């Protein structure tokens, strides 16, 4: 019957929207990734919940398994005496009734190499099983947003009602 | 006009505490395990942090405040950096000087980041 | 009632089928994975899909959570100047009624050491919902494929219908 | 109807429970992580599945996603000549009506930098599908488990029917 | 044997459109935007791909033909190297010569990759 | 009193056999597949393994044990490393003795990890 589900993806070049209206959250570590696209497309769909400011929007309660992947892709040319050395954290959270939003998950790595190193690569994947309420919103959070290479088929979040 | 603990407002519990499940009656946190700074409706008290050996407790989780930890000296944490505190600098570069010294925020300033000699 | 999911693993030793006969995709980066087992075994099935080529084959219109792991796994003995920096994607694609192969996700990891460097080990997993027509194909490809170990419990691909 | 679902988490402080009576797997590979908190809180829970020596057992005889994330962190002082390289490998293991358990999957990463390197980010996220009978159980081992960063959101376990 | 703008043939859209929903017509895909190189049944143009700051655009993206980009001078990309372009490596090492010069898809060639001297 | 071939004892299968989906017979394992080590119900055999280049096989797998393999002479492996077998070294550090020399299961042990000299 009626399927709960939703995948929305970056917008490749618009890459980041926010302008000036933008949208946030709070408390929560890295910066919320805001630009995600709000409506059908090849690649992406909404089936009972929604999309604002960046944050999917519970309609039904239960337990759904999230999952988000975020691709950090740089090319860097360091210098002198070291100062490089990057932190990638991918950050899962969800506002309730509650002020302040409360973490779900978080994934991270670290740029290893430092001076002889021409790139990074790295595509970060979580996911896993949270109960809301209805009106719940989940977002995803990352370190280092200008790193993010927001083609929709490397950068993408979504959910679907568990059991 | 006659009571005993405590009972929500409009359907919210008090700071130190939360709700019950359908039953309704406030629950006090377990001070040094969770707890909740604001007014709700939650079924279960945030847990504390507890702070990781390359951290400090500035104070500690109350039933009201999560635990407050800070990079240990000799180390410091920026926004881009949340995860693990990274090693302060011992000194500038060739060519630069200080200005700005090590904090639990920051690591050392060093100028010619712009400036004559 | 009737469940719809699949699970197919790598063959070890077997690693690459292919042979002469083989199977491929097109337009599509890197080189398709074509030696999934295509049958029943304690750690794999196919459950209302089936198999062809090395491509899982939709029977039954739906959103499909899709995911695959493949791991990198490479002993490596580097020599004077470098040209050693690789770059390891895994790539999942679908055939619908359209001549292209359509990319729906990647994933991607580079190594990073370079002359002092033993070995790597870079497992990839990804996964994500995708709405599928009856009769399209999904597969996975991936570059330096010879790098790939294909144990059963290492490298995999599978799917099952959401909501 | 009836959901089929579990998701537990590490216990942040508490760590490592174990103690004397603890419990283990055996011709399995790596450790066994013991100590997944048991009961509901605001971030893990178990529908028709229980906990038992750190291992979930099943229920329902069905198809499995079975997943886990285990963060290895860790701050390093290398010293003189060389010693220190980790292969950071996360197993999920399953325990049937058969003496000795069976890897259902495993996901690998090798620490790279040396000697200057500071600090290892190693999220390690990876899940699939099995068929299970009733009474089966699952459980996670790995590697150099005195790296793994416990933290709730960091480090978890989980697994929901299918299908 | 009258008409107006689109309606597809066997089913199938042309090159440049993709097909209405159930109700069937043959939409034009947006400039810029999204395409289709074949005939279709596609719901949805496929999305143009944007050049990254290591890339120069030879040709930029119309309803028929997706953008084509391509690794700025100095640097390269192969099959097995298709995410980042790598950058050309300004001389042979010790003891090899030339033979081959960098490429949009390809590093420098030296030879004693076998030969005399 | 009269049989054939393979029947289940109390509905388990003896080692080199797994037993039959729900017709009840005790099939065999395939030499050089397939094997299972103890008295079972399984509905599949398990898959051998196939040793690596980096390692050298000791005995073959037979339907009753799985083949055994080991870490190829100069390299070991212990319990942290299972994925990958490590290079040996080849001497101790500036002024530590061996004492342990290069096993498969063990790197070559130095001393004055405490000792006089």
């Amino acid at each position: 019957p009626q399927r709960v589900a939703a995948h929305i993806t970056g917008t490749r070049g618009r890459s980041n929207t926010l302008s000036s209206p933008n949208s946030k959250n709070e408390k929560a570590l890295g910066r919320k990734i805001n630009s995600w696209e709000s409506s059908r497309s090849g690649h992406s769909f909404l089936s009972n919940l929604h999309l604002r400011n960046g944050e999917l929007v519970i309609h039904e309660k239960g337990f759904y398994y999230i999952y988000s992947q975020t691709y950090f892709r740089f090319q860097e040319e360091i210098k002198e005496n070291t100062k490089n050395d990057k932190q990638m954290v991918q950050y899962i959270y969800k506002y309730t009734s509650y002020p302040d939003p409360i973490l779900l998950m978080k994934s991270a790595r670290n740029s290893c190499w430092s001076k002889d190193a021409e790139y990074g690569l790295y595509s970060i994947y979580q996911g896993g099983i949270f109960e809301l309420k209805e009106n719940d919103r989940i977002f995803v959070s990352v370190t280092n947003e200008h790193l993010i290479d927001m083609d929709h088929e490397a950068s993408f979040f979504g959910a679907f009602l568990v059991g | 006009p006659q009571q005993k603990r405590s009972s929500p407002s409009e359907g919210l519990c008090p700071p130190g505490h939360h709700i019950s499940e359908d039953g309704r009656d406030c629950i006090s946190c377990k001070y040094g395990q969770d707890y909740s700074t604001h007014w709700n409706d939650l079924l279960f008290c945030l847990r504390c942090t507890r702070c990781d050996s390359g951290e400090v407790e500035l104070s500690p989780c109350t039933t009201t405040r999560n635990t407050v930890c800070q990079c240990e000296e000799g180390t410091f944490r920026e926004e881009d950096s949340p995860e693990m505190c990274r090693k302060c600098r011992t000194g500038c570069p060739r060519g630069m000087v200080k200005v700005g010294d090590c904090t639990p925020w920051s690591d050392i300033e060093c100028v010619h980041k712009e400036s004559g000699d």
